[PDB]
């Protein structure tokens, strides 16, 4: 069983950025599609990035995301990335960090991300 | 001067441009993740570029214009691949087609089949990277197998659906074989998919791993000897080159495949600028 916790939320200014991260722990890292989701307050869940499993070549994101974040992978040290720049308002959500492959599939508990 | 040679030179001399860029994305030690990305680019414009010039030589065709005997002396150095006292009109056809499936039917199955290995093995550098986390020594060298043979079979799993060849749906047993023997029967292997069949990746190399780790025994971690261990590492390193000379050996049957359609555009290009 994999453990999931992403860390590096907090509050920023419209046009600043963070450097989300998720480490994991337990199973088989390498073999796991990553994916970052986020949930506005009210609002419905939303997958904003995502990772295939090994090497993690192929990747896409929202429309309303692309050329601002980016989705990394470290399978060394077993870490989910997620680099934000030039963030916005409608940006502010609870991010949370999914490992999945086939039915399997764990969650972090999530960081607050807010920008005003 | 006719328009539809003029366009057609040109068309021409753009392919050969890309013919020239896509060998440098070839010729390189690593195929990063923006290797096939770049190989993807070149390949959908020579698609593009070879439509329009078979749509030029279809004017060509219907409307009978004159090959003269100077220049279909030229069509004999077209390699053998391309297939060429006959009508004006069908010759034009005989080569629309020609440089069409010299594309689709040959060309692109080398890069479908570069990048379908490029995937697999990149993604299998992924496990050679992360072997660091699966091995602490104390000689003595512990080993998490259960780790490694789990991240080695989805490996395999992540890409049996994922053949060199064909790109999409399925081919007759006498095509799948005539490829097979043209990439090689180690790269590749016959397979059967829904009703027809396809030329799936080899993972023999794979295999052989997973065998050798069940040969260390233990229920879990391991913990060899230092001469047990070197043996492995040894095995599982030479089946890592195996791969990464099996896609060398794709490479270079893309690149001359490459070598191949940029001879029929030299010898066509010719053609027309003397006609």
């Amino acid at each position: 069983q994999v453990q999931l916790a992403e860390s590096g939320g907090g509050l920023v200014q419209p046009g600043g950025s963070l450097r989300l991260s998720c480490s994991a722990s337990g199973g088989v890292f390498i073999i796991y599609n990553m994916g970052w989701y986020r949930q506005a307050p009210g609002k419905q869940r939303e997958l904003v990035a995502s990772i295939d499993s090994y090497s993690g070549s192929i990747t896409n994101y929202a429309d309303s995301v692309k050329g601002r974040f980016t989705i990394s992978r470290d399978n060394v040290e077993k870490r989910v990335y997620l680099e934000m720049n030039n963030l916005k308002p409608e940006d502010t959500a609870v991010y949370y960090c999914n490992a999945n492959l086939r039915t399997n599939n764990y969650w972090g508990q999530g960081t607050q991300v807010t920008v005003s | 001067p006719v328009s539809s040679l003029t366009m057609l030179n040109d068309t021409l001399h753009n392919i050969r441009t890309t013919n020239q860029a896509l060998k440098k994305e070839l010729s390189q030690k690593t195929l990063t993740k923006t290797s096939l990305e770049e190989i993807a680019l070149h390949s959908s414009q020579i698609s593009m570029d070879v439509n329009k010039s078979a749509q030029l030589l279809d004017i060509l065709s219907r409307n009978e214009y004159p090959i003269n005997k100077d220049a279909r002396e030229l069509l004999h150095s077209a390699p053998k691949e391309a297939e060429l006292m006959i009508s004006h009109r069908e010759l034009w056809a005989k080569i629309a087609n020609s440089i069409n499936d010299i594309n689709e039917q040959y060309l692109k199955v080398y890069e479908h089949a570069v990048s379908s290995y490029t995937q697999m093995y990149q993604d299998f550098s992924a496990v050679l990277s992360s072997l660091a986390g699966w091995i602490s020594p104390g000689n003595s060298v512990k080993l998490q197998v259960n780790s490694l043979k789990k991240a080695l079979e989805e490996l395999k799993e992540k890409y049996k659906d994922k053949p060199l060849y064909p790109a999409n749906n399925t081919v007759s047993q006498e095509q799948a074989n005539k490829w097979l023997t043209e990439l090689g029967g180690t790269i590749g292997k016959v397979s059967q998919k829904n009703g027809g069949y396809v030329v799936s990746i080899n993972m023999t190399p794979i295999d052989n791993m997973l065998k050798s780790l069940d040969n260390l025994g233990g229920n879990g971690e391991v913990v060899l000897d230092n001469a047990k261990y070197q043996a492995w590492n040894a095995g599982f390193s030479a089946e890592d080159e195996t791969m990464k000379n099996n896609l060398q050996t794709l490479v270079q049957k893309y690149s001359n495949a490459n070598s191949i359609f940029d001879n029929l555009v030299k010898v066509l290009s010719s053609t027309i600028s003397s006609s």
